[PDB]
C-alpha cells in the first residue's frame, strides 16, 4: 500500500487535495473554493505582516498604518494587498454562494455544508467589519460608531451591551484595542469553519453542474483540477496586480485617509461596498429594530433553501423559469448594494423597499412557487 | 418534493379539460427550452437520486434499464465537460422520453408513505 | 361479526403527533424554566437586571439594593 | 474457578439497600452538588472574566 | 366462548382442575407442582432435576423395562419438566387411556424406587448434561442471567445444580426432597382435552389419597429477592451470534402491575428476520432494527415468578460492529415506555394481547399447560371475561407510570455471549437507561 | 423519599433546574456568607472599619 493511503496524516491530506474524487465535468464556477482558499492564505499571510507594525492604541492606530505605507519596506505592497484582498475576497463569495444557489448545492445531501457556510459568512462579514475600524480613520470611526449602536436596538438591554461593545461610552481607544485582538482572531476561526464545511461535503462530494450524481465518473483531484484551478489563480492575480499595483484606492473611500475626528461627521456614512445591500436592507424597514432584524434575515433566511425550494430537480441548469428568476435575484442583490450607497432622498427611498420586499419574495414566495411549477411541467411536458 | 405529489397534482391538471388546454402545450414548450435532451438525458435522469427512497428505486430497476441510465450519465457528463451538445442519435427524441422510473419512485413512496400513516393509527 | 378493524389516522408531521407532543409539553415546560433560571442566573451581574428584575422580588430583593456610600465612590 | 454460573464473591462491595430509592438518590445528590458547584463557579469565571471588557476605571473617570 | 374450568378438592387437600374439550380425542393429565429448585438449598441444589431423571427409573411395583412397556401399550408419551418455581409431570394419551396414565403418574410420585444402583447411573449422565446445554445459547444466556439478577440467591441458582452436588445427592436427600415438597397441598392434578371432571376426581381419590399433607398449608402461589444490577460477559470469538439478554426486576404473578407489564412487553414485542411479516410490524424497534440490519431477532419477555419477575429483552445479531447501535436503539425504546407512550401505542398492545393470552392456548397439552400455571401461581384459573377486563383496565397513564418506576434510570442485569467486544462496559449500558433530553 | 427522587431527580428537565436554582440560592448565599466572615477576620482593618472618623 501507497504510503500516502497507509500514513493517517499524509491520507488526510490525500483524501482532500490528492485522492479526492471529484465530478469530472465541474466548470470554472467550481474554482471559486479554492480561489477563497487563496484569498484567505493572502489575508493571513497579509494580516500577520500588518500586526509586526500596526499598533492598535487610538493615539498611534491611524499613524501606525501611515507608517507602514511610508516606512516599512513594502509596506504599501502589504497594506494595499490586505486591504485589495479583503474586496476580493467578498467577491469570490459572492461567486461562490451564487454557484451554490444556481446549482442547488444546497439541497440534500448537502444541507450542513450549506448551513456551515452561511455561518461562515456571517464570520467573513465580521471579520472584514472589524478590519475596517482598525485604520481610525473617518470612515472606521463613524462606521464603528452607526454598525454598533444597531444593538441598541435590543430591547432592554440593548444600551447596556453597546457600552459593553465599546469598552466606553463611545467608539475610542478600548473598542480599538479589542477589534484588533478579535480581528486577529476571526480568521482563525473562519478557517476552522471553512475545513468544518470541507469536511462535511466530503460526504457527498461535489455537486457538479447537471446536478446527476457523478459516482459514475470520477476524476482525481490531482492533476486534474489542480492544474484547473492555477488557471483561475492567475487570472486572480492579474486582477489582483491590476488593483493592488496601478489602482489601489480605487476600491476605498478617501475619507479613511481622514484621521478619526469625533466631532466632525463626514458627509455620507457608508460601509464597505461588500455590505452595501444589507445596509440597504436595513434602511428599507422604518422601525429601528425592525430594520436590525431584517438585515440579519436577509442571511439567515439562506438557511431555509433546502426547506423553499421543492424542486425534484436539483440546480438550475434545465429549469428555464428559475433562470429568469435567479437573474432577476441576482440583479435585484446588485440594486440593493447600489441603493445602500445612495442618499436617503426620492425616489430611492420607495426603490430601496421594493427592492427589499422582491429580495425576501423570492426565498419566501418565488422559489417555492416557481419550484413546485416546473415540477409539473417536467412531468407533463415528457409525457 | 415527492414525486408521489408531483404525480398527483399532474393527474389533477390531465383530468381537467380546461387546465390541460392551457397546460400541456405550455409544459411541451417548457421541457423544449429546457434542453435536457439536448445531452441525451430522459427527464427521469434528472431526478435527485441521493435520497434514501430513491437509492431504493433504483435498486429495483430492472438490470438493462439500470444499465442503460449509467451509460446516459456518463455521456451527458462527457457532453458537459466538453462544452458540445448530443447530436443524432444521441438527441433523446420525444418518444424515448419514457418515465422509466416514475412507476419505481412511486412505488418505494407508496409504501414509504403508508409506513407513516400507520405508525399514527388510533384503535377506535 | 366484524368486517374490518376500526382505526383512524391521526394528523401528523414530520412524525409527531399530537398524543406524543402533548406528552411532552410539560417537559419543554421545565427545561423552560430552567433556561430562565440559567439565564436570569447568567445575568445577575448585570446592574440592569438587578434594578428591573431581582430587587423587586419581595423579601429577597433587597439582597441586590447596594449603596456605595458617596464617601467612598471616587465616580 | 471452572462453572459460570457460580457468581465470584462480590459480598465485599454489594451495597444491601441497593435498589431502594433512598440508594439512587443520594448518588444523585452528590452528582448534583458537583454541577451546583461547577454552574456557581461558572457562573463567577463567565461574570468576573467578562466584565473585563466593561468600562475600565480609567475610562470611567 | 371457552368450556368452563371446573375445579374440586379431596381431603388431604389435592387440586383437580380440568377443562372438557369434546372436540378432541386425545386428553393431557398430568401433575404441575408448587415446587422446584427454588425450594433446594445450597447443598441440595440440583436434587428436583436429579428426582426428575429417577422419576423414570422405576418404581416399587414396576421396574424400569416394565414402566417403558406400560407407557408404549398406553399408546402416548409421559413427559416432565423441572422449573425454579414449579415441577410438571404429564401424560398424553388417548381418550380411553386417561385412568391408565394417572396409575401410571401416581406411581412414579410416590412410589419411585430411588435404589443406589440407579442414582450411580444418572450421576454420570446428569454429569455429561452440564456439557451439553452449553449449545443451547438462550437457556446459556438465561442461566446467567438468572445467576447475576439474583446473585447468591434462591433465584440465581441453576436448575441441574453445580458438578460438586450432583457427585454427592443420596438417594436419602432425594427421598427428603420430595416428601418435604411434593405435598398435596402444592400439587394440582390437571385434565384438558377429552376428560371428564367427575371420572379424574375418581382416579384422584383411588390413586393420590394417600398423599402426605403439608404441617402449614398455605394457599397455591405462596412464596426475600434483592435484585443485582451486573452483567456476565462470556466473550467467545469464534461464535459467529451475539446473544445478549438486557432485565430489570419486573413483577411478580400477583402483582398489580402484572398486566400493565405485559403491555408495555408488547410494546416492544418480538422481531424475526427469518419470518417473513417480521419487517412490516407496528413496533418502532422492530422498524429500527430491520431497516439497519442491526439484529437476526428480539424477544422481548416478562418472566415472573412467586415474587419477583424479570423483564428485558433478548437479542440475537451477527452484525457485530453495530451491537453498540443495536442496544442503544432498543434502550432508548424503553425509556419511551416513560416519556412518550401515549394512546396510540398502548390500544394496539392491548388489541394484540387481548387475542395473544388466549390464541397461546391452541392443543390440549397447552390447555392444560395453562391451567396447571395459574393454580400454581394464583390459586385459581382466571376466566377469559377477566383477563379482558383486567387489559382494558391498563391505561396510558399505568404504562408511563410502572415504566417510571420499573425502567427508567433502574439497574439492569446484562448477559452478552460471544462476540460481543462491541458491547460497551456496564456503564454506557445502563446510562442509556435514561434521556437527557427528559 | 421516592417522592423526593419523583420530583427532583426522575426528569431531568427537573434536576437540571434544580441545580441552577441551587447554584444561584448558593451563590448569593455564600457571597453575604464570605463577605461576613472576611469582615470578621480582618477587623478594624479595612476602610469600612476606620471610615467613620471621617
Ligand atoms: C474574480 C476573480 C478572477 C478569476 C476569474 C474566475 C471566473 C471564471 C468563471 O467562473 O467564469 C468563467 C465562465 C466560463 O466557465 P465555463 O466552465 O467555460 O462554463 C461555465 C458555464 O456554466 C457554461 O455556460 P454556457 O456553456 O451556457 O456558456 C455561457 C457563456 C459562454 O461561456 C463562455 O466562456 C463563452 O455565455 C454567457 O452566459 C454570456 C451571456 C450573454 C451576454 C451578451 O464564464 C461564463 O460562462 C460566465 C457566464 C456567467 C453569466
Ligand atoms: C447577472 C445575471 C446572471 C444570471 C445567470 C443565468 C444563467 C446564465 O446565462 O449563466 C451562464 C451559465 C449557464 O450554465 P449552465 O450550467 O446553466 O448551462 C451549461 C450549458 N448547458 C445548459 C447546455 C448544460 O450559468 C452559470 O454558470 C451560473 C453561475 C452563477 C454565478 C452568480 C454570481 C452572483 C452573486 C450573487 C450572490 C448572492
Ligand atoms: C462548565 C459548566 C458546568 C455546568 C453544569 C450545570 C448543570 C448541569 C449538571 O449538573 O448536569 C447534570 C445532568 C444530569 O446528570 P446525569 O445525566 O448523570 O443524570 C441523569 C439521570 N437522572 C436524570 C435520572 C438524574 O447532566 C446533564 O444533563 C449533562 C450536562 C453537563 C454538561
Ligand atoms: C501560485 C503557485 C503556482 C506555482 C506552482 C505550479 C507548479 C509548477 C510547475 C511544475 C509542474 O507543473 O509539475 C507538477 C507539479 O504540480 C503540482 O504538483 C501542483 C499542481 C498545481 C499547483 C497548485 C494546485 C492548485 C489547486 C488548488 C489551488 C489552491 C489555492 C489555495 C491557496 C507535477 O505534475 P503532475 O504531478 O501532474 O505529474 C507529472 C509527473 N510527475
Ligand atoms: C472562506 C470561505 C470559503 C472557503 C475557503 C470555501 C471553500 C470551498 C471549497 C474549496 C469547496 C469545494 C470546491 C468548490 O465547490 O468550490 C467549497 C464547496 C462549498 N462551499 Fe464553500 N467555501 C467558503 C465559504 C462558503 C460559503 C460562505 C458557503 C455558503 C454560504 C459555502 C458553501 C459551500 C457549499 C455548499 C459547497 C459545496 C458546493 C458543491 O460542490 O456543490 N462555502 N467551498
Ligand atoms: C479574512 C481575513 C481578513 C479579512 C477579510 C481582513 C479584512 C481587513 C480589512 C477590510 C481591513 C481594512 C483594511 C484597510 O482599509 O486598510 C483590515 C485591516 C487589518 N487587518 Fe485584516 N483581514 C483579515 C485577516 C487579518 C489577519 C489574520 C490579521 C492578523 C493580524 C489582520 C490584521 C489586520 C491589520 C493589522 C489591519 C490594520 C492595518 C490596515 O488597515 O491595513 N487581518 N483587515
Ligand atoms: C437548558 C437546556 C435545554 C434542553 C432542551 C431539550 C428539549 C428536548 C425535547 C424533546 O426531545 O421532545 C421530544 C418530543 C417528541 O418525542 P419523540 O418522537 O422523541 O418520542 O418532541 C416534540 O414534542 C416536538
Ligand atoms: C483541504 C485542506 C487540506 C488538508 C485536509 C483537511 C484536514 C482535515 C481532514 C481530516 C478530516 C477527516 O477526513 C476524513 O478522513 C478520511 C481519511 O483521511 C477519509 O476517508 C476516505 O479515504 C480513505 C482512503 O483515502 C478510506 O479509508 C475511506 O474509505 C474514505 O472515506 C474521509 O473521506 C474524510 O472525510
Ligand atoms: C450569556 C452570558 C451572560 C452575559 C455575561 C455577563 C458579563 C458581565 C456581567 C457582570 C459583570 C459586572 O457585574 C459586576 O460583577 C462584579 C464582579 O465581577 C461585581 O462586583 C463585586 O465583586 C467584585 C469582586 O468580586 C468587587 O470588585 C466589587 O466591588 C463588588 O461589587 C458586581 O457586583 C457586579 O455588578
Amino acid at each position: 500500500m501507497a504510503l500516502r493511503k497507509k500514513n493517517s496524516l499524509l491520507n488526510m491530506a490525500n483524501s482532500y487535495v490528492l485522492d479526492s474524487p471529484q465530478p469530472s465535468n465541474l466548470n470554472y464556477f467550481w474554482n471559486f473554493g479554492s480561489l477563497l482558499a487563496l484569498c484567505l492564505v493572502i489575508q493571513l499571510a497579509t494580516g500577520i505582516t500588518l500586526a509586526m507594525h500596526y499598533t492598535s492604541h487610538a493615539s498611534l492606530a491611524f499613524d501606525s498604518v501611515e507608517h507602514i505605507m511610508r516606512d516599512v519596506n513594502f509596506g504599501w505592497f502589504i497594506r494595499y494587498a490586505h486591504a485589495n484582498t479583503a474586496s476580493f475576497f467578498f467577491i469570490c463569495i459572492y461567486a461562490h454562494m451564487g454557484r451554490n444557489i444556481y446549482y442547488g448545492s444546497y439541497k440534500t445531501p448537502r444541507v450542513l455544508p450549506w448551513s456551515i457556510g452561511v455561518i461562515i459568512f456571517l464570520l467573513l462579514i465580521i471579520t472584514a467589519f472589524m478590519g475596517y475600524v482598525l485604520v481610525f480613520g473617518q470612515m472606521s470611526l463613524w462606521g464603528a460608531t452607526v454598525i454598533c449602536n444597531l444593538v441598541s436596538a435590543i430591547p432592554w438591554l440593548g444600551e447596556d451591551i453597546v457600552h459593553f461593545l465599546w469598552g466606553g461610552f463611545s467608539v475610542g481607544n478600548p473598542t480599538l484595542q479589542r477589534f484588533f485582538a478579535l480581528h486577529y482572531l476571526m480568521p482563525f476561526v473562519l478557517a476552522v469553519f471553512a475545513l468544518l464545511h470541507l469536511i462535511a461535503l466530503h460526504t457527498a462530494g461535489s455537486s457538479n453542474p447537471l446536478g446527476i450524481t457523478s459516482n459514475v465518473d470520477k476524476l482525481s483531484m490531482h492533476p486534474y483540477y489542480s492544474f484547473k484551478d492555477l488557471i483561475t489563480v492567475f487570472a486572480f492575480l492579474l486582477m489582483f496586480t491590476l488593483f493592488v499595483f496601478f489602482s489601489p484606492d480605487k476600491l476605498g473611500h478617501p475619507d479613511n485617509y481622514i484621521p478619526a475626528n469625533p466631532m466632525v461627521t463626514p458627509a455620507s456614512i457608508v460601509p464597505e461596498w461588500y455590505l452595501l445591500p444589507f445596509y440597504a436592507i436595513l434602511r428599507a424597514i422604518p422601525d429601528k429594530l425592525g430594520g436590525v432584524i431584517a438585515m440579519v434575515a436577509a442571511i439567515l433566511i439562506l438557511l431555509i433553501l433546502p426547506i423553499v425550494d421543492r424542486s425534484i430537480i436539483r440546480g438550475n441548469a434545465f429549469k428555464p423559469i428559475s433562470k429568469l428568476l435567479f437573474g432577476f435575484f441576482i440583479c435585484n442583490f446588485l440594486l440593493l448594494g447600489v441603493l445602500g450607497q445612495v442618499h436617503i432622498e426620492p425616489p430611492f427611498i420607495v426603490l430601496g423597499q421594493i427592492c427589499t420586499i422582491f429580495y425576501f419574495s423570492y426565498f419566501l414566495i418565488l422559489l417555492p412557487m416557481v419550484s413546485t411549477i416546473e415540477n409539473i411541467f417536467f412531468y407533463i411536458g415528457s409525457l | 418534493a415527492s414525486i408521489t405529489s408531483v404525480v398527483k397534482t399532474s393527474e389533477l391538471i390531465l383530468k381537467s379539460p380546461l387546465l390541460s388546454k392551457i397546460v400541456v402545450p405550455l409544459a411541451k414548450t417548457y421541457v423544449k427550452f429546457s434542453g435536457y435532451r439536448q445531452l441525451g438525458f430522459k427527464m427521469n435522469d434528472l431526478i435527485i437520486e441521493e435520497t434514501p427512497n430513491m437509492q431504493l428505486a433504483l435498486r429495483r430497476l430492472p438490470p438493462t434499464e439500470s444499465y442503460d441510465r449509467v451509460y446516459r450519465l456518463i455521456r451527458a457528463t462527457q457532453f458537459s465537460l466538453s462544452h458540445k451538445l448530443a447530436t443524432g442519435n444521441d438527441i433523446t427524441k420525444p418518444e424515448e422520453d419514457d418515465h422509466y422510473l416514475i412507476p419505481y419512485i412511486l412505488d418505494v413512496e407508496a409504501e414509504a408513505f403508508e409506513k407513516d400513516a400507520l405508525d399514527n393509527l388510533e384503535v377506535v | 361479526y366484524v368486517k374490518k378493524p376500526s382505526y383512524k389516522i391521526v394528523p401528523h408531521f414530520l412524525g409527531f403527533n399530537i398524543p406524543t407532543v402533548s406528552k411532552w409539553i410539560p417537559i419543554f415546560g421545565i427545561w423552560g424554566a430552567a433556561a430562565g433560571i440559567g439565564a436570569l442566573f447568567l445575568i445577575e451581574g448585570v446592574p440592569r437586571t438587578r434594578q428591573d428584575i431581582l430587587s423587586k422580588i419581595p423579601i429577597i430583593g433587597e439582597h441586590w439594593i447596594r449603596e456605595i456610600p458617596a464617601s467612598d465612590n471616587p465616580f | 474457578g471452572k462453572s459460570t454460573y457460580k457468581i465470584p464473591d462480590f459480598t465485599p462491595y454489594l451495597k444491601k439497600d441497593r435498589n431502594t430509592d433512598a440508594n439512587r438518590l443520594f448518588s444523585y445528590f452528590m452528582i448534583g452538588s458537583f454541577g451546583m458547584l461547577s454552574a456557581a463557579g461558572a457562573k463567577a469565571t463567565v461574570q468576573d472574566f467578562l466584565s473585563n471588557m466593561s468600562a475600565s476605571a480609567d475610562v470611567l473617570a | 366462548v371457552s368450556p368452563k374450568t371446573r375445579t374440586s378438592n379431596l381431603k388431604n387437600g389435592l387440586t383437580i382442575a380440568s377443562e372438557s374439550n369434546p372436540l378432541v380425542q386425545t386428553a393431557t393429565v398430568g401433575v404441575w407442582i408448587d415446587a422446584g429448585s427454588r425450594n433446594e438449598n445450597a447443598y441440595n441444589n440440583g436434587t428436583a432435576h436429579f428426582f426428575e431423571h429417577l422419576a423414570f427409573k422405576g418404581t416399587d411395583k414396576r421396574s424400569q423395562h416394565q414402566l417403558e412397556l406400560d407407557i408404549e401399550n398406553m399408546g402416548g408419551h409421559l413427559n416432565a419438566y423441572t422449573s425454579r418455581e414449579s415441577t410438571v409431570y404429564y401424560a398424553k394419551s388417548f381418550k380411553d387411556d386417561v385412568p391408565k396414565s394417572v396409575e401410571i403418574l401416581a406411581d412414579i410420585l410416590q412410589h419411585s424406587k430411588l435404589a443406589e444402583s440407579a442414582i450411580d447411573r444418572e450421576r454420570e449422565v446428569i454429569t455429561r448434561e452440564l456439557e451439553e446445554v452449553n449449545k443451547q445459547y438462550e437457556e446459556v444466556v438465561f442461566d446467567h442471567l438468572h445467576a447475576t439478577a439474583f446473585m447468591n440467591q434462591p433465584l440465581g441458582r441453576t436448575i441441574l445444580g453445580p458438578r460438586e452436588n450432583i457427585q454427592t445427592i443420596t438417594n436419602t436427600e432425594l427421598r427428603k426432597f420430595i416428601t418435604e415438597n411434593y405435598t398435596a397441598d402444592r400439587m394440582v392434578l390437571v385434565g384438558a382435552g377429552a376428560v371428564d371432571h367427575d371420572a379424574l376426581v375418581e382416579l384422584a381419590e383411588k390413586y393420590f389419597s394417600h398423599l402426605p399433607s403439608s404441617q402449614s398449608p398455605v394457599p397455591l402461589g405462596t412464596p426475600i429477592p434483592n435484585f443485582v444490577g451486573s452483567e456476565v460477559r462470556l466473550r467467545d470469538d469464534t461464535m459467529p451470534v451475539a446473544h445478549i439478554a438486557i432485565a430489570v426486576e419486573g413483577v411478580s404473578w400477583t402483582s398489580e402491575d402484572y398486566y400493565t407489564a405485559l403491555v408495555a412487553q408488547a410494546i416492544i414485542g418480538n422481531y424475526d428476520r427469518a419470518v417473513g411479516t417480521s419487517r412490516h410490524q407496528g413496533s418502532r424497534l422492530s422498524n429500527i432494527v430491520s431497516e439497519n440490519n442491526l439484529a437476526n431477532s428480539f424477544q422481548s419477555f416478562s418472566t415472573s415468578y412467586s415474587d419477583t419477575g424479570l423483564w428485558g429483552i433478548y437479542l440475537t445479531s451477527e452484525n457485530t460492529t453495530q451491537i453498540d447501535d443495536l442496544v442503544h436503539f432498543t434502550l432508548k425504546e424503553w425509556n419511551r415506555l416513560s416519556t412518550s407512550v401515549s394512546n396510540l401505542q398502548v390500544e394496539r398492545a392491548k388489541s394484540q394481547l387481548k387475542a395473544g393470552l388466549l390464541l397461546s392456548l391452541d392443543g390440549t397439552t397447552y390447555v392444560a399447560e395453562d391451567i396447571g400455571r395459574q393454580l400454581t401461581t394464583l390459586g385459581r384459573r382466571v376466566t377469559p371475561a377477566e383477563v379482558e377486563a383486567k387489559l382494558e383496565a391498563v391505561t396510558e397513564h399505568d404504562v408511563r407510570a410502572w415504566a417510571q418506576k420499573t425502567l427508567y434510570d433502574k439497574d439492569i442485569a446484562l448477559v452478552g455471549l460471544g462476540p460481543i467486544e462491541g458491547l460497551y462496559d456496564y456503564n454506557r449500558i445502563r446510562n442509556d437507561m435514561s434521556m437527557m433530553r427528559w | 423519599a421516592t417522592t423526593f427522587y419523583n420530583v427532583f431527580v426522575k426528569r431531568n428537565s427537573a434536576f437540571v433546574a434544580t441545580i441552577l436554582a441551587s447554584a444561584f440560592v448558593f451563590d448569593m448565599t455564600f457571597e453575604t456568607a464570605i463577605d461576613n466572615f472576611w469582615d470578621r477576620i480582618n477587623a478594624g482593618k479595612q476602610w469600612k472599619d476606620i471610615r467613620h472618623k471621617y
